[PDB]
């Protein structure tokens, strides 16, 4: 929160926002790895 | 939560078949990455110009 | 090698479904597969055997191959679609005698007729 | 801020950013590389469910050790948990053939 | 809240450092349930799934009957399944148990 | 370098690109492959102020 | 290629021909193939097109 910071950080480039994409990616990553894996053990008939 | 079909299991020496009467052929699409762009870089010129 | 140039039987590996046949073509960093499976609906339910058995000859025995003995009197059914037709030598094995095969002893199907 | 004046605040505060931002850097590369991880592993456990627990393998070692016969999968933390059950021969004696 | 009104459960605590340093633990595609869900669906289908030909059917059969199978189909003959059914039944039991 | 300590041979490396290549892996014999070297850079033929 | 045992032969057959044996072994039996063999093109056609 220290503007003086954020100041000096904007030298650095768009910095943070390649931390947040590549997380975000990263994140969504996931949400299809478990969608993928779960729509494969799915079954299509089943006995109670 | 997709329920599957539910097939009951029989109190017999017979049992219960779930069985298709119908079909369709569908298509799975699926790409797979071979390889990347291939990229060198000038690293002398890149860092000093 | 194993969708393409051959028909899988590993579920999921290649498409959904049965794998019935794959194509590929290229893609901008890599290969589109084509996958082509064969995808069942309307199922029904019908009472099926494990195996039937000559009654008046208990030791003479068969069971389905790649298909099902379904009540309709016994007939058999591919096991991926439903189409009933008689029981022949053609969709059977003789097997080993068990307690969940069903005696029969009047429309007995040919294989059992010894 | 409180204790430098800025030509030589500006060059502590820049000590933090790029201790920072070294960071950060590395917490993301290991979370590409730990994402990348387990996504290849859920393709394996896309594999196992298939091949192991909605199937009987023939496959020697790729389910459990020994012959296998069947497998169950209950969930874990981070994944799935596997249980495969397989056939173990034992007392074994020499016939001809 | 927890993390005010209780604070920190011990030294290290990383959940609650989430709200100080500035990075956040998003949750899970799924909950509980819907995950037990599917497992349980997938225990429902062992039985009837790695049956026969083709993955479009679905035999509703009983979990020793294809067990049974299973055991004939890697060398153990049905004389000697159907002599043993409680042995076997023992057995898998103990290695589960 | 020689054993005895005399240099006895000797690459440019900015003479051309193949003697480039031999001083980045710093040696006299490298292996047969295509590689990127430094670009051919393009120089001022002038000046506006 | 997809039709017998070993990777050695090459049958050089219909591709219609080698959808049935395909079906055949996945469980539908030759009299439905037979009877079906227009209604399985059609669908195979819905699939892709
Ligand atoms: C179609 O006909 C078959 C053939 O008759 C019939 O299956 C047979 O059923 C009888 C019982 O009705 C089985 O006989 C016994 O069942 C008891 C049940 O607890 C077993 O405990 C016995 O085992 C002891 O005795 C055996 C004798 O050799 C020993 O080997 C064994 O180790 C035990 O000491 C015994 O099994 C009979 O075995 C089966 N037959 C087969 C081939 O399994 C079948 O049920 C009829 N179909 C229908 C749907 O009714
Ligand atoms: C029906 O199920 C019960 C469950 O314990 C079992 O004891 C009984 O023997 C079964 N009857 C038949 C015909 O299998
Ligand atoms: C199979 O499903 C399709 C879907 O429209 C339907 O048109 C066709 O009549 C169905 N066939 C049977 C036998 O139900």
């Amino acid at each position: 929160g220290f503007q003086k910071c954020e100041q000096l950080l904007r030298e650095y480039g768009q910095f943070c926002s390649k931390i947040n994409q590549a997380l975000h990616g990263a994140n969504l990553r996931q949400d299809d790895s478990v969608r993928n894996l779960f729509a494969s053990v799915k079954s299509s008939q089943s006995s109670p | 939560f997709n329920h599957p079909i539910q097939v009951d299991q029989l109190n017999s020496s017979y049992f219960k078949l779930s069985i298709p009467t119908n079909f369709s052929f569908g298509v799975t699409q699926e790409y797979i990455q071979t390889t990347i762009q291939k990229v060198t870089v000038d690293c002398k010129q890149y860092v000093c110009n | 090698n194993e969708c393409v140039k051959a028909q899988s039987k590993r579920s999921g590996f290649c498409g959904q479904g049965t794998h019935i046949v794959s194509f590929v073509v290229n893609a901008p960093n890599g290969l589109y597969f084509m996958h082509v499976g064969y995808y069942p609906s309307n199922h029904i339910e019908v009472v099926s055997a494990y195996g039937l058995c000559d009654a008046a000859n208990p030791t003479n025995c068969i069971a389905p191959v790649n298909g099902y003995f379904i009540k309709t009197e016994w007939s058999y059914t591919g096991s991926s679609f439903y189409a009933p037709e008689p029981i022949t030598s053609l969709n059977t094995k003789y097997v080993a005698p068990q307690v969940t095969y069903q005696n029969i002893s009047t429309n007995l199907p040919p294989p059992l007729l010894g | 801020i409180q204790r430098l004046d800025p030509p030589e605040q500006d060059a502590q505060i820049d000590r933090l950013i790029n201790g920072r931002l070294t960071t950060l850097n590395a917490f993301v590369a290991q979370q590409l590389v730990r994402s990348e991880s387990a996504a290849l592993s859920a393709q394996l456990a896309k594999d196992k469910v298939n091949e192991c627990v909605k199937a009987q393998s023939k496959r020697s070692g790729f389910c459990g050790q020994g012959t296998h016969i069947v497998s169950f999968v209950v969930n874990a933390p981070n994944g799935l948990y596997f249980m495969h059950v397989g056939y173990y021969p034992s007392n074994h004696i020499e016939v001809v053939s | 809240d927890d993390c005010m009104q209780q604070g920190p459960a011990s030294a290290r605590d990383l959940i609650c450092a989430q709200y100080v340093a500035g990075y956040k633990v998003l949750p899970p595609l799924m909950d509980v349930n819907m995950e037990a869900a599917y497992t349980s669906s997938l225990l429902g289908s062992i039985a009837g799934v790695g049956w026969t030909a083709g993955l479009s059917s679905f035999a509703a059969i009983p979990f020793a009957q294809s067990i049974f199978y299973r055991l004939n189909g890697v060398g153990i003959t049905q004389q000697v399944l159907s002599e043993n059914q409680k042995l076997i039944a023992n057995k898998f039991n103990q290695a589960l148990g | 370098f020689s054993v005895d300590g005399y240099i006895r041979r000797a690459i440019d490396c900015g003479f051309n690109d193949l003697s480039q290549l031999h001083c980045s892996y710093e040696s006299f014999d490298v292996e047969s492959g295509v590689y990127s070297v430094s670009s051919f850079e393009a120089k001022p033929s002038g000046s506006v102020v």
